[PDB]
This record gives C-alpha cells, sequence and structure tokens, in this order.
C-alpha cells in the first residue's frame, strides 16, 4: 500500500517563511516525483513545483522557482518546500501528489492530506 | 508552460446521458506513444483521486463508467451515464515537459 | 582517364586498416573472446587468422594490383562466366549498407545527446519507465530484481530505438524522424567523402582511421586506472580448454576473423586496383592482419575492464552483467559505465566519436567497392561522371536504410545484420577464391606477383590457396548452414516466417552467379563441351 503524510495547518504572515512536510512510505520514495499543487479556495488546481528524491532535479513554474524552493529528505522519507514572501494569495491548500513510473503518463496517484494556511 | 484549454466548463447534464470533457492544447503533448495526459476528479472537500493514465488507460480502484480517448491535440473523457454521486470537478492534467499544467476543471452536476 | 592512384602509400595503408576495424574489433571480440574460453580463444584466433584471413588478404590484394581492373570487371580477366560476382557483391553492398549505417545513426544521436552536463543514462526521467528502473548498480541498498532493467537500457529500447511502440515484425508503421535526419547528416558524409573517387577518401582516412586509436588509448588509460580493473582483464585472460574442445568455438574464430578482415568483398579489390604496380602488395597485406588483429586485442582490453569495474562495483561477478548482443552490449553496459565514471560527460562525447570514426571509414571502403567496380565496368556511360551515380548510390542505400529506421528498428536491424552475412557472402567468396585458384591456374598467380614485386610468393600461400582456404571457406559455409536462425533479441521470439524471410534475403545473393552462367552459356555456339571451354579462358585481346 501507498500512503502520504503532512502537517498540520499554520497562519498566514505577511513576510513570514512556512516549512510545509510531507511524508512517504510503502514504494521506493528515491525513485518516484514528489510534486506539489496549490488549491485555492473556490478555483482549479495549479501546479507549484516538483523534485525526484535521489538525484535533486527540481522543476517550477511561473515564478514558484524563487517562492518555494523544494528540498528532499531521503532519510526520513520525506519532502520539504521552504515557502517564502508569503502574500495573501498564497493562503491555500498545498498536496503533495506523488507521480507515478515515467511509462503511465507520470500520474499523481496518491495525493497528501492537505497542509492548509489561512 | 502549456495552455490546457478545457470546453464545457460546466455540465448540465441529468442521471442517463453520457457527458463529454474536451481538453486541447498547443501540442500535440503525444510523446513517446504514450499520450502524457491525465484526468482528476477533486470532489468538495477532498484530494484530487486520479482517474486516467495517459488519457486511455483507467487508474486504480475506479469503475469502468470513466472511459478516455484521443490523442495529438484533443483529448476527451466521454464519461457514462452516471447518478448524482459523481458531482465533482475533473481537471486535464498533462506531464509533457518540462512544467506541468493543469485545467480549469468542469464542474458536472443536474 | 587512368586509374587514380594513391596520394601516398600511407594513404592506401591507412585506408585498408581503416576499413579492416569497423565494429567487430570494438564489441564483438570482447563478448566472442569471454563466451568461448577467454584465454582458449586467442589460439584458436591466430591458428585460424593466419590460415584463412590473411592468405585471402594477400591474394584479394594482389590481384587488385596485378589487374587493377576492380571487381566486376576483373571477371573478364580471370573467368568469363564467373562475371556474376560483381551483381551478387552489389546487391550484399546494398543490404549491408542498408543495415550497418544504422548503428552510426544511433551513435550519432548517443552523441548530439550527450551534450547535458548531466547525461541522460544516470537519473530515470518521463520516457524511462520506473516501474522496471533503478537496476542501475549506483546505489547503497541491495534491493534487486530479476525484472529491473537499468536507466541505460531503457534509454535504448526506449528514447532512440523507441522499440516499445512495436510488437515485433507483425508491424513496425512509425518512422524515427529524430534518426531520420540523423542518418541523412551520415549520408551526407559518406557522399562528400567518396563524391571524388580516391583524392578525398584517402584524405579524410587521415584523420578518420587514426583519431579510433587515439581515442582508444586514452579510455584503455582510463579503463585501467578504474577500481576494478584487474578483476575483470583477468578474466579477459582467464583460458578455459574444455571450451576449446567443441567446434563452437573454432566456428565463431572463423566467422569473426573472416567477418572482420573482409576479404572478397569486392573492396580490397578496388582499393589495390588504385595504387601503382611496382608497389610492395605484400608488406601492406601482412600488416593489416595483424594491426586488425592489435586492434581488437587493445578494444578488448578496454571493454572488459570496463565490465570488470562495472562487475567489481554490482558486487557481482562479471557473469550475469550485460549478456546480449553487439550493440546492446556497447550501448548498455559501456554507457552506464561512462555514466557513473567520474569525468563524465566527457568519456560519452569522445567514446562516441570514436564509435563513429571507426564505421564512417568502412562504410566509405565498402561503397567505394562496389562504385569502383560499377565505373570500371562501364567506362563510357560513366567514368566521365563521377560526381553523379555516387549520388545514386548513396540514395539507394538511403531508401533501403529508410526500413531499419522505424520503431521496429533493431527487429530488422538484427534480421538483417545475421541474414544478409550468412551463407550468401561467403558462398561469394568462396567460389571468388576457388576461381582465382583452381580455374584460374595458380601458377599464373605466382608469375604475375613475382614479376609485380620481384619474388615469387612462398610455399606457405602456394599451398593454402588451393587446399586451406577453400577449404576452411567451405567449412566456414557448411557450419552454420544447418544450424537453426534463434534471434530472439530483446526477450522477442521471432516468428517463423522470419526464417523463410531469411533464406529470401540469402537467395537475392548467389541467383545472380547462376544466372549469369546460364546467360554467358547460352550466346556461346557450339556443344555443351566448347561451351564450356570457351568461357573459363579469360578474354586477353
Ligand atoms: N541464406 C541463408 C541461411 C540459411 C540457413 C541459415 N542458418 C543460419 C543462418 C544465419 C544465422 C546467422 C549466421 N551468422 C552469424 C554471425 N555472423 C557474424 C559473425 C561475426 C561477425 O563480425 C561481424 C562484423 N565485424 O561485422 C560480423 C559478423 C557476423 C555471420 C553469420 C542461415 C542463413
Ligand atoms: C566487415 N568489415 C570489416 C567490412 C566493412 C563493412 N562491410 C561488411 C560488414 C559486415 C558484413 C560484410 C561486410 C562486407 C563489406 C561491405 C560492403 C559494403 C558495406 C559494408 C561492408
Ligand atoms: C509497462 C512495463 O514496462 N512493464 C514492465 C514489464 O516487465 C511487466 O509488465 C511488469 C511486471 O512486473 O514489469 C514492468
Amino acid at each position: 500500500q501507498v500512503q502520504l503524510q503532512q502537517s498540520g495547518p499554520e497562519l498566514v504572515k505577511l513576510g513570514a517563511s512556512v516549512r510545509i512536510s510531507c511524508k512517504a512510505s510503502g514504494y521506493r520514495f528515491s525513485y518516484s516525483w514528489m510534486n506539489w499543487v496549490k488549491q485555492r479556495p473556490g478555483k482549479g488546481l495549479e501546479w507549484i513545483g516538483r523534485i525526484y528524491p535521489g538525484d535533486g532535479d527540481t522543476k517550477y513554474s511561473g515564478k514558484f522557482k524563487g517562492k518555494a524552493t523544494l528540498t528532499a529528505d531521503k532519510s526520513s522519507s520525506t519532502v520539504y518546500m521552504q515557502l517564502s514572501s508569503l502574500t495573501s494569495e498564497d493562503s491555500a491548500v498545498y498536496f503533495c501528489a506523488r507521480s507515478a513510473y515515467g511509462s503511465e503518463g507520470f500520474a499523481m496517484d496518491y495525493w497528501g492530506q492537505g497542509t492548509s494556511v489561512t | 508552460d502549456i495552455v490546457l484549454t478545457q470546453s464545457p466548463a460546466s455540465l448540465a447534464v441529468s442521471l442517463g446521458q453520457r457527458a463529454t470533457i474536451s481538453c486541447r492544447a498547443s501540442e500535440s503533448v503525444d510523446n513517446y506513444g504514450i499520450s502524457f495526459l491525465n484526468w482528476f476528479q477533486q470532489k468538495p472537500g477532498q484530494p484530487p483521486k486520479l482517474l486516467i493514465y495517459a488519457a486511455s488507460n483507467q487508474g486504480s480502484g475506479v469503475p469502468a463508467r470513466f472511459s478516455g480517448s484521443g490523442s495529438g491535440t484533443y483529448f476527451s473523457l466521454n464519461i457514462h451515464p452516471m447518478e448524482e454521486d459523481d458531482t465533482a470537478v475533473y481537471f486535464c492534467q498533462q506531464t509533457k515537459g518540462v512544467s506541468w499544467t493543469f485545467g480549469g476543471g468542469t464542474k458536472v452536476e443536474i | 582517364g587512368e586509374r587514380e592512384t594513391w596520394g601516398k602509400k600511407v594513404d592506401f595503408l591507412l585506408s585498408v586498416i581503416g576499413y579492416a576495424v569497423d565494429l567487430g574489433n570494438v564489441w564483438r571480440f570482447p563478448y566472442i573472446c569471454y563466451q568461448n574460453g577467454g584465454g582458449a580463444f586467442l589460439l584458436p584466433y591466430t591458428i585460424m587468422a593466419i590460415f584463412g584471413g590473411i592468405p585471402l588478404f594477400y591474394m584479394e590484394l594482389a590481384l587488385g594490383q596485378y589487374h587493377r581492373n576492380g571487381c566486376i570487371s576483373i571477371w573478364r580477366k580471370i573467368c568469363p562466366i564467373f562475371k556474376g560476382i560483381g551483381y551478387a557483391i552489389c546487391i550484399i553492398a546494398f543490404y549491408i549498407a542498408s543495415y550497418y549505417n544504422t548503428i552510426m545513426a544511433w551513435a550519432l544521436y548517443y552523441l548530439i545527446s550527450s551534450f547535458t552536463d548531466q547525461l541522460p543514462w544516470t537519473s530515470c526521467k518521463n520516457s524511462w519507465n520506473t516501474g522496471n528502473c533503478t537496476n542501475y548498480f549506483s546505489e547503497d541498498n541491495i534491493t534487486w530484481t530479476l525484472h529491473s532493467t537499468s536507466p541505460a537500457e531503457e534509454f535504448y529500447t526506449r528514447h532512440v530505438l523507441q522499440i516499445h511502440r512495436s510488437k515485433g515484425l507483425q508491424d513496425l508503421g512509425g518512422i524515427s524522424w529524430q534518426l531520420a535526419l540523423c542518418i541523412m547528416l551520415i549520408f551526407t558524409v559518406i557522399y562528400f567523402s567518396i563524391w571524388k573517387g580516391v583524392k578525398t577518401s584517402g584524405k579524410v582516412v587521415w584523420v578518420t582511421a587514426t583519431f579510433p586509436y587515439i581515442i582508444l588509448s586514452v579510455l584503455l588509460v582510463r579503463g585501467a586506472t578504474l577500481p576494478g580493473a584487474w578483476r575483470g582483464v583477468l578474466f579477459y585472460l582467464k583460458p578455459n580448454w574444455q571450451k576449446l574442445l567443441e567446434t563452437g568455438v573454432w566456428i565463431d574464430a572463423a566467422a569473426q576473423i573472416f567477418f572482420s578482415l573482409g576479404p572478397g568483398f569486392g573492396v580490397l579489390l578496388a582499393f589495390a586496383s588504385y595504387n601503382k604496380f611496382n608497389n610492395n602488395c605484400y608488406q601492406d597485406a601482412l600488416v593489416t592482419s595483424v594491426v586488425n588483429c592489435m586492434t581488437s586485442f587493445v578494444s578488448g582490453f578496454v571493454i572488459f575492464t570496463v565490465l570488470g569495474y562495472m562487475a567489481e562495483m554490482r558486487n557481482e561477478d562479471v557473469s550475469e552483467v550485460a549478456k546480449d548482443a553487439g550493440p546492446s552490449l556497447l550501448f548498455i553496459t559501456y554507457a552506464e559505465a561512462i555514466a557513473n565514471m567520474p569525468a563524465s560527460t566527457f568519456f560519452a562525447i569522445i567514446f562516441f566519436l570514436m564509435l563513429i570514426t571507426l564505421g564512417l571509414d568502412s562504410t566509405f571502403a565498402g561503397l567505394e567497392g562496389v562504385i569502383t567496380a560499377v565505373l570500371d565496368e562501364f567506362p563510357h556511360v560513366w567514368a566521365k561522371r563521377r560526381e553523379r551515380f555516387v549520388l545514386a548510390v548513396v540514395i539507394t542505400c538511403f531508401f533501403g536504410s529508410l526500413v531499419t529506421l522505424t520503431f521496429g528498428g533493431a527487429y530488422v536491424v538484427k534480421l538483417l545484420e545475421e541474414y544478409a552475412t550468412g551463407p550468401a557472402v561467403l558462398t561469394v567468396a568462396l567460389i571468388e577464391a576457388v576461381a582465382v585458384s583452381w580455374f584460374y591456374g595458380i601458377t599464373q598467380f605466382c608469375r604475375d606477383v613475382k614479376e609485380m614485386l620481384g619474388f615469387s610468393p612462398g610455399w606457405f600461400w602456394r599451398i593454402c590457396w588451393v587446399a586451406i582456404s577453400p577449404l576452411f571457406l567451405l567449412f566456414i559455409i557448411c557450419s552454420f548452414l544447418m544450424s537453426p536462425p534463434q534471434l530472439r533479441l530483446f526477450q522477442y521470439n521471432y516468428p517463423y516466417w522470419s526464417i523463410i524471410l531469411g533464406y529470401c534475403i540469402g537467395t537475392s545473393s548467389f541467383i545472380c552467379i547462376p544466372t549469369y552462367i546460364a546467360y554467358r552459356l547460352i550466346i556461346t555456339p557450339g556443344t555443351f563441351k566448347e561451351r564450356i571451354i570457351k568461357s573459363i579462358t579469360p578474354e586477353t585481346p
């Protein structure tokens, strides 16, 4: 079985920084990506970034590279993303999707609980 | 960055009709034969459970109602006639590099 | 319009040794040299070379240097009925330039796809499945599964080949545009290298045939420096005399030495048909064979010091490490070892550069052979416009090689590799040897060599060309004329109609010989006896 876990909710402060955690278990996590999406309340999902624990290959999109630097800790089976300059627009949930193998089309099979920040 | 246009953004389909959800893009996301694209479903207050691998292959633990077709630019989700339990928002998340993108979502209801 | 001589003597001595070492000496010689003993293979390599590959080499060179008339038009001076050998060797060159440039296209793709600072063989990205990934040895844990495949294997069978989109020879639709425009550059280089004959095909060799050695030296140094070189070199040089008892080692050694020296393929004739008359056709036919053998030996050292490093790192002996065909053995395990080497992105660029250069000159020679043959065959409709008909042969070889570049790819390349080099080419070579030896009296073939060089051939070659070579070619023909073809690459069992297709491909050759024999026997008048005796003797106007 595959299941993911995250931390609890936090508070959105002007200019503060927050570290969203995301665990992983039940599979060799050193070869599957760990995506991150931002589902703002009322609107659709939005892709934040990407990471590949085992090579450090991280991708981003639309200035999220300077706002959310992802970090993978392959020891405790956890991945991080150090947010910074939390603007009032960044008050949303932050899922932690696991991209599947490449042959399946990079399927975001399993998703975390959701670390909503308000 | 790829643009993922979805239409219609709202399907007012009842119980007994086959609803459709289109998903177009600039690419041509067909890569190495396996068309890089997926379909999700976000029920109110739930994580986006996955539906379709590569817009053709079923997911995991999903009934055979949610079919899938299309290749190249036009990808469609011809959902089988369902009941009021499958009222949610369906996204079209491509995966061709280098930065993936999510659709706008097409909420369905009677 | 005389025969355009070479620039220098070294200009031909280098061209022939560039033609010699093409791909056997770089991947197949170690792979065939560890399966057959390891140390008990060099002896049946040398005592088979000296008996069946070097005498044929020297015979081809002396024949081409004395007659100076190519490959298809030399038969009107040797034996009229055997003039079909030229058309047969042209069909053979078509098939082989069809299946041979695909490997160079793959090598050029690896070259142009290795400029990234991080080579795409260490990680495991989209087009490279992860469910069967992770078999790369650069991991601390001992997790392993019989289904896991290394990332280099997925790169070779899912990105360049895209073989996952072809269920075999039953369907191979879709052409790899990234390879279709990649082999076009190689064919452009080929045409722009042999678009003038020899005045440029010799100058190109000055950099295409000596550059593989400059790269092999540094690769051998790096391999010997590797942590675990000796564990592989010892296995490369470990003799197993119990393997020498089986005839398989002798068959493999004979096939390897013949298809590495390449005598009688209508190219050594075309090369020797260019240099001067009084040129020493012995000191260049005796050095090319030993240079080819030493090149195979050094490349075996390189390949197996790399394999020994890989086995020592994977915590497993040299066995059960990349046990597959040649192209896989050079594009998967060696590619992974290069991707794990310290100074990566440099030992891949130069490796693929050398891999494409030691094939470019070989294809240059293989095409120039039949080009010179067809040119000096018809010196009226041709030999005035050599700028043309080279574009024609190149476009023909390209349109024939357009089937090996589809998503099927290796599924047709392996077939054309192990069917177009079967008993057809060997029967052509046997008929050539028995025509130069038995029909054309070897007394004249010694008198002319004596009057050309200055001394008659010794009693060694005098007995070999009549008793050893025509026997060791009949043996190498009858060896796998009965062996069941079981190609089976990438765990794909070939259908039964593939055997009929291979038989028909072989029959495409060796049909021209009886065709022309009949066409020549019908024209000459008289009874059967005089009809034979007429077209056995040379013209001699
Ligand atoms: N017609 C027909 C017919 C009928 C009945 C048959 N039974 C079986 C067959 C074919 C089975 C394969 C025969 N092989 C195998 C290997 N082989 C070879 C070995 C070393 C080498 O080195 C090089 C190189 N350096 O290029 C090239 C090269 C090639 C040449 C021929 C067959 C065919
Ligand atoms: C076998 N190496 C040494 C010869 C060069 C490649 N050569 C080959 C390669 C494999 C088998 C036979 C032949 C005959 C010569 C020929 C003619 C035209 C194009 C390629 C080839």
